[PDB]
């Protein structure tokens, strides 16, 4: 489930991380990867809890 | 006004601990702190000069400088790219009594040096300075260290000056430089040179700065007391990965910190031919927004700058991508609506927009990818009998849906009985005349529109952005662009067989795979520079500083 | 691995990769982190 | 601010890294001020991350910019009625520019293959050329003045 | 140094711009308090640690 949890995009554009940081700038880009960082950290917590 | 003045292969050393400045300019104090930047590398190859022999040496993102000495032979230095007097250049001076730093264009001599006899001489080393843009003036026992850096238009400066006793060669220790000066020079920096002061000896010491992740120590008063380089060995790895200086006996699964990408190659198909941005840019008579026009476009190198001394764009925005990106980029479909609207509806051609062109004429699709290109034409356009030759549409039973087309001329039926032609009192012809004449307003003088609308799918690319090609390197880490497709990894050789039109392939973790080269139709496979297993056994980082790895 | 006739039996039952190998779904997570220690 | 008022009237004020209602209880520690002459048109490209001429060849601002940028348009001081050419640009690079890059050389830009070596020809050119403001201009090509 | 914060980042001490002496901040709420109640049922009455 940890594996299969990264095909999801927690509300940015894409799940994939290299096409985001291909088709927009920085400033447009780190509103993407801080959604995709913020959801793949919930991930882990809920693991370590269980 | 200068003169010109058996050489031997220059020895090397090692910076042991030296060269940490302090990265920005925030303020902190009593903390451990994780930084990423351009530094020194610990036990790094400095290389050791010196007889005078004047080189000029390269500028890689940024130098440091050390100097041992006893009677002030080294005085100042001079940056720049050409220092042939077609550029501007940098030049920092210590003349006894004040520092000259000056931003201008100078014809540097062959050998520069200033001139000691018992007053002063021989200021050979210049022979003309023309634009100067920027002036600044300010009216073995010694070691001197500097970093020199340039980003964003600021040239920083970071020195040090310590009393030392040791004297044929760079002393073992630790160093913090502080700050020292932060000019607003704004210029491109490549190459760099020291000027001497004669006598009718001293060493210099030049090593390169690199990029690389440190755990910085601050003190009380935000002094720079300890630092850690985090890619030396594992102790350094596993001190990093706790963010701790001190480490009692355990395993210690550590993190990757040992590697780092070097190089960085693109891979673009053969295309050479541009495209027809002309052709449908200037276009001597265009389409009426009722009746739009939409044209496909392939086998492109879109280059857009080829219209920057025809055309001055009032609007251009793009929307599921970044101007900026578009240069790096290849794509598979590209098509091209081009119309002639008035100058105050151009700001209903976006997602979302409503008015009259957007409800009856031409309408965007929310998800929408792409670009809208704007121009004011009231010099082909206006007439001076007016221009009555483009139409539109006003009266409609219901709204559009993205990307339709309406070009039917019945009678509107605004009122009650039914028209069955004959235009007479709530009947209406739906269709309507622009009058341009070139004496009007900004309001309603005439634009031209072109929307470009384009996709990014598994698929071979048609058009692509004007950049260069170079060669493949495997077995390494590197980063890649692979058809506008960007990545960090190793690329191997490999045997997945794909489809005929199939570029790349995913995996399980929806992350790519593999991907073909489109110079030489060859598959290659992509995988992760880290190993992540690694284990440091230690004992007390107190008892012995000696390690075993699993 | 001197083990009896009853623990030869109960060892079967139940269900439970190097480095060049890998070189499936452990070979998935084992790019993105995740590790078993012995 | 609020000397200008009854002097000029800015048809563009954007600041980015601030509240432009909070500009009168901040304290600032270092200022600066860039002020050139542009077109009409191209000043929608002096913003972080535009491209077109200005932004790629002239002046360019870095993505994390603290500031503001002011713009007015100037046909009654910088318009003339013979032309005014004393405003230039550049046109052809070799590559981008940096952020608070300048570049003021003028040597000949090779745009084909053999070398140029001065003598500008046929694929050689002179890459810096002039404004020319009339009074009678559309707004589009217009002089405007901006301050950073 | 104008002002100095804590290890939580938050500001610890400020100082004066006009007169260059220092000052330091402490928040205004104590959160130490525990009220003793019996039922609001019985009685009104309450006694505070
Ligand atoms: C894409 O181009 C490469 C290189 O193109 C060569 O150089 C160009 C300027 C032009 O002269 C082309 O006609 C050349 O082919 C091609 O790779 C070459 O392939 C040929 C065999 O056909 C081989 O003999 C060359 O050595 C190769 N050159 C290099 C540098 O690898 C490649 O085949 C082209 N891709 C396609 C569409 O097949
Ligand atoms: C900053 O100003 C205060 C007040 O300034 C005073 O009033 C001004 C209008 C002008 O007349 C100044 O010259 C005055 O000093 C200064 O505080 C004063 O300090 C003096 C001693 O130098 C003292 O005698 C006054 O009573 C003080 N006044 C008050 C109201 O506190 C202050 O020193 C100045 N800060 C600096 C830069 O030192
Ligand atoms: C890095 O350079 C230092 C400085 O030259 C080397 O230190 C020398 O080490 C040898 C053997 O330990 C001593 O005999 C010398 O006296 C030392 N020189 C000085 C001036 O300290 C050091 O060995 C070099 N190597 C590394 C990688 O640490
Ligand atoms: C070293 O520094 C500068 C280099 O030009 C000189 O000092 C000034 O030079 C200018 C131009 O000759 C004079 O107008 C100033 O009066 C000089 N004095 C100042 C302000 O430093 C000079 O060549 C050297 N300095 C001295 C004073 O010997
Ligand atoms: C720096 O000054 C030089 C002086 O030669 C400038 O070159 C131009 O030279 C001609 C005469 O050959 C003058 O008519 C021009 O007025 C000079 N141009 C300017 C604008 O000064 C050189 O161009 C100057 N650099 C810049 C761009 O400011
Ligand atoms: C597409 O065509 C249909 C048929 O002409 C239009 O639907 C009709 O709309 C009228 C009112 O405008 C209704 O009285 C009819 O009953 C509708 N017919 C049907 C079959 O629904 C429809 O408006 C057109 N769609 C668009 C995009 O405008
Ligand atoms: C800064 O200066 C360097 C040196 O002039 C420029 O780098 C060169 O770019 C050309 C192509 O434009 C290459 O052929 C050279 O090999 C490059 N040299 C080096 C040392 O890299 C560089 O373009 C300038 N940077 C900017 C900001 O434009
Ligand atoms: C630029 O194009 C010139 C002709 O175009 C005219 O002048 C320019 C400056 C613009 O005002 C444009 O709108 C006009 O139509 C050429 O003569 C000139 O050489 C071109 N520049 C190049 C390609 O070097
Ligand atoms: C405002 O400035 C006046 C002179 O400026 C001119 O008139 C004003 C209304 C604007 O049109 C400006 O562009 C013109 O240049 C003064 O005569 C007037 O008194 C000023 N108002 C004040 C300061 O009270
Ligand atoms: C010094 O050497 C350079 C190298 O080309 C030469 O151009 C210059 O004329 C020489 N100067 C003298 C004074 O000989
Ligand atoms: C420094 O360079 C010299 C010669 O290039 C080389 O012999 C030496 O091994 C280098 N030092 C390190 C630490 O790589
Ligand atoms: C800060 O510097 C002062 C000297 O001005 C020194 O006395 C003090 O000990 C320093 N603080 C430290 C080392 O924490
Ligand atoms: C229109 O563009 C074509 C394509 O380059 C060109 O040949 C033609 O001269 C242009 N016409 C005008 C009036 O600029
Ligand atoms: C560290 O080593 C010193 C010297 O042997 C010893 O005095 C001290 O007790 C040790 N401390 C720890 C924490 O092991
Ligand atoms: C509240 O007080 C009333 C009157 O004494 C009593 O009848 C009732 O049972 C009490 N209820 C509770 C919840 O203590």
């Amino acid at each position: 489930t940890l594996v299969k949890q990264l095909s999801s995009n927690f509300g940015a554009i894409s799940s994939v991380l290299n096409d985001i940081l291909s088709r927009l700038d920085p400033p447009e880009a780190e509103v993407q990867i801080d959604r995709l960082i913020t959801g793949r950290l919930q991930s882990l917590q809920t693991y370590v809890t269980q | 006004q200068c003169v010109n003045l058996t050489q031997l292969p220059p020895a090397y050393t090692n910076s042991s601990t030296r060269g940490v400045y302090y990265p920005d300019k925030v303020f902190r104090s009593s903390v451990l702190h994780l930084t990423q930047d351009l530094f020194l590398p610990f036990f790094s190859n400095v290389t050791w000069f010196h007889r005078f022999d004047n080189p000029v040496l390269p500028f890689n993102d940024g130098v440091y400088f050390a100097s041992t000495e006893k009677s002030n032979i080294i005085r100042g230095w001079i940056f720049g790219t050409t220092l042939d007097s077609k550029t501007q250049s940098l030049l920092i001076v210590n003349n006894a009594t004040n520092v000259v730093i000056k931003v201008c264009e100078f014809q540097f001599c062959n050998d520069p040096f200033l001139g000691v006899y018992w007053m002063e001489s021989e200021f050979r080393v210049y022979s003309s300075a023309n634009n100067c843009t920027f002036e600044y003036v300010s009216q073995f026992k010694n070691l001197r260290e500097f970093v020199f850096k340039n980003i964003d238009g600021y040239f920083k400066i970071y020195s040090k000056h310590t009393p030392i006793n040791l004297v044929r060669d760079l002393p073992p220790g630790f160093s913090a430089l502080e700050p020292l000066v932060d000019l607003p020079i704004g210029i491109n920096i490549t190459r760099f040179q020291t000027l001497l002061a004669l006598h009718r000896a001293a060493a210099y010491y030049v090593g390169y700065l690199q990029p690389r992740t440190f755990l910085l120590k601050y003190n009380e008063n935000g002094t720079i007391t300890d630092a850690v380089d985090c890619a030396l060995d594992p102790l350094s790895e596993t001190k990093c990965t706790l963010k701790s200086f001190t480490v009692e006996k355990g395993i210690y699964q550590t993190s990757n910190f040992r590697v780092q990408p070097t190089d960085s190659i693109v891979r673009f198909p053969n295309i050479t031919n541009l495209c027809p941005f002309g052709e449908v840019f200037n276009a001597t008579t265009f389409a009426s927004v009722y009746a739009w026009n939409r044209k496909r476009i392939s086998n492109c190198v879109a280059d857009y700058s080829v219209l920057y001394n025809s055309t001055s764009f009032s609007t251009f925005k793009c929307y599921g991508v970044s101007p900026t990106k578009l240069n790096d980029l290849c794509f598979t479909n590209v098509y091209a609506d081009s119309f002639v609207i008035t100058g105050d509806e151009v700001r209903q051609i976006a997602p979302g927009q409503t008015g009259k062109i957007a409800d009856y004429n031409y309408k965007l699709p929310d998800d929408f990818t792409g670009c809208v290109i704007a121009w004011n034409s009231k010099h082909i356009d206006a007439k001076e009998g007016g221009n009555f030759n483009y139409l539109y549409r006003l009266f409609r039973k219901a709204n559009l849906k993205p990307f339709e087309r309406d070009i039917s001329t019945e009678i509107y039926q605004a009122g009650s009985k039914p028209c069955n032609g004959q235009t007479g009192l709530n009947c209406y012809y739906p269709l309507y005349r622009y009058g341009f004449y070139p004496t009007d307003g900004v309001g309603h003088q005439p634009y031209r529109v072109v929307v470009l609308s384009f996709e990014l799918l598994n698929a071979p690319a048609t058009v692509c952005g004007p950049k260069k090609s170079t060669n493949l390197v495997k077995n390494k880490c590197v980063n890649f662009n692979f058809n506008g497709l960007t990545g960090t990894g190793v690329l191997t050789e490999s045997n997945k067989k794909f489809l005929p039109f199939q570029q790349f392939g995913r995996d399980i973790a929806d992350t790519t795979d593999a991907v073909r080269d489109p110079q030489t139709l060859e598959i290659l496979d992509i995988t992760p520079c880290s190993f992540g297993g690694v284990s440091v056994i230690t004992p007390g980082t107190n008892t012995s500083n000696q390690v075993a790895v699993l | 691995s001197k083990r009896s006739f009853i623990e030869d039996l109960l060892f079967n039952k139940v269900t439970l990769k190097q480095y060049g190998d890998c070189l499936d779904l452990i070979c998935a997570q084992k790019f993105n982190g995740l590790t078993v220690l012995p």
